C-alpha cells in the first residue's frame, strides 16, 4: 500500500544497521508487513494474490 | 519447493542432522562472521548463469 | 534455613520414610496448620456478598477460598434432612461386628437385605436415590 | 544416596469445559449502554 | 493415577442364594 512505504524503509534500515546481513534484513521486514496486513486470493486453482489492505480500515467496533 | 524464501533455515537444519554438529559452535561462528562482512563481489544476476554453464560442473548443468 | 518448618520438609525429602509414622505425621501437619490459619485469617477480614467488593478482593477471595473444600464425607454431615422431612453402639447394627468387621453368619443365613453403614437406614422415608451426572445432563439437554 | 518421597496433590474441582476456539467470534461492542 | 476418590456410601445393597 502506498501508505506504508514510509515505515518499511526505516525498519529495513534499522535492521541492516543493527546486524550485518543484507538478506536477514529483507526477511524480517516481511514478517512485520505480513503481520500488519490482510491478503485476498482468487477462486481458481492458482492462488495469485489480488489485493492487500490494513487491519484498521476493516474494524467495525471497539473490540480489538 | 513450497517455501523457496526460507532456504537458510533449511541449511541450518541440514547441518545438524547429516553432518553432525551441535547447536552451539554455530551461534559463535555466525557472530564472528559478521565482523568481516564478506559481500566480496560475484553476487549478481548474471553470475549465476556463468556458474551454471562451466564444463567443470556437470551436476549443475542438468537441473 | 532456620525456620522450624522450612527444615522439616528438607529433612523429610532427604531422610525419606526410614523413620516411624509419628515423625512424618508431625512434619507434614505443621505446614498444613500454617496454611489453614493464614487462609482463615484472610477470609475473616472480608465481606460476605460479592456485590459489595472491589475487583482485586473478589479475585483473591475466589482464588483462596477453594482450599476448604471437602468431598468424601458430605453425606454424613448433611444427614442431620431428618428435621426437614419428619416435620447405637455397633452391636445393634446388622452386618457389622464389634471389631468393625463383616458378620458373615447373618448375611449368609438370614438373607439380610442391605447393610446400614450409617444411621437413617433403620426405617427410612428420606429416599435419596443415587444418580449419575451424565444421565441428568442428557435429560436436561 | 537417599530415599526421596513425593506428596499427594490436593484434589481440585473446576468443572469440565471443551477446548477454546481460536477465532473467538463474540460481540463487537463493550459497554452496557447502547 | 488416583483419578478421583470414591464418595462414602449411605448404605449398600447385596444379594444372597
Amino acid at each position: 500500500p502506498t501508505s506504508l512505504d514510509a515505515s518499511a524503509r526505516k525498519v529495513w534500515d534499522s535492521w541492516y544497521y543493527r546486524t550485518g546481513n543484507a538478506d536477514a534484513a529483507t526477511q524480517q521486514t516481511q514478517r512485520w508487513l505480513n503481520e500488519n496486513t490482510v491478503t485476498f486470493q482468487s477462486e481458481g486453482s492458482d492462488g495469485k494474490s489480488i489485493g492487500m489492505v490494513s487491519k484498521h480500515q476493516l474494524m467495525v467496533g471497539d473490540n480489538p | 519447493a513450497l517455501y523457496p524464501d526460507q532456504a537458510q533455515l533449511f541449511s541450518t537444519f541440514d547441518q545438524m542432522d547429516k553432518i553432525g554438529l551441535d547447536p552451539q559452535t554455530m551461534i559463535e561462528a555466525d557472530k564472528q562472521a559478521a565482523s568481516q562482512s564478506r559481500e566480496m563481489r560475484m553476487e549478481s544476476d548474471k553470475a549465476w548463469q556463468e556458474l551454471k554453464n562451466d564444463s567443470r560442473n556437470k551436476d549443475l548443468s542438468r537441473l | 534455613m532456620c525456620e522450624p518448618v522450612s527444615i522439616g520438609l528438607g529433612i523429610m525429602s532427604v531422610a525419606g520414610a526410614t523413620m516411624s509414622a509419628s515423625q512424618q505425621a508431625k512434619a507434614e501437619g505443621a505446614a498444613i496448620d500454617a496454611q489453614n490459619r493464614q487462609a482463615q485469617e484472610m477470609i475473616k477480614q472480608m465481606n460476605y456478598s460479592d456485590a459489595n467488593l472491589k475487583m482485586q478482593e473478589r479475585d483473591l477471595k475466589e482464588q483462596q477460598m477453594a482450599e476448604l473444600t471437602e468431598t468424601t464425607l458430605n453425606g454424613i454431615r448433611n444427614q442431620g434432612v431428618r428435621a426437614a422431612v419428619a416435620e447405637d453402639t455397633v452391636k445393634e447394627r446388622a452386618g457389622i461386628t464389634e471389631s468393625y468387621n463383616r458378620d458373615y453368619a447373618a448375611i449368609f443365613g438370614n438373607r439380610i437385605a442391605n447393610i446400614e453403614n450409617t444411621q437413617s437406614a433403620i426405617r427410612g422415608q428420606g429416599k435419596i436415590i443415587k444418580t449419575s451426572p451424565l444421565a441428568h445432563a442428557l435429560n436436561v439437554a | 544416596c537417599f530415599s526421596p518421597k513425593i506428596s499427594t496433590p490436593k484434589p481440585s474441582v473446576q468443572a469440565p469445559e471443551p477446548a477454546p476456539l481460536s477465532e473467538e467470534v463474540a460481540s463487537v461492542d463493550i459497554g452496557a449502554e447502547s
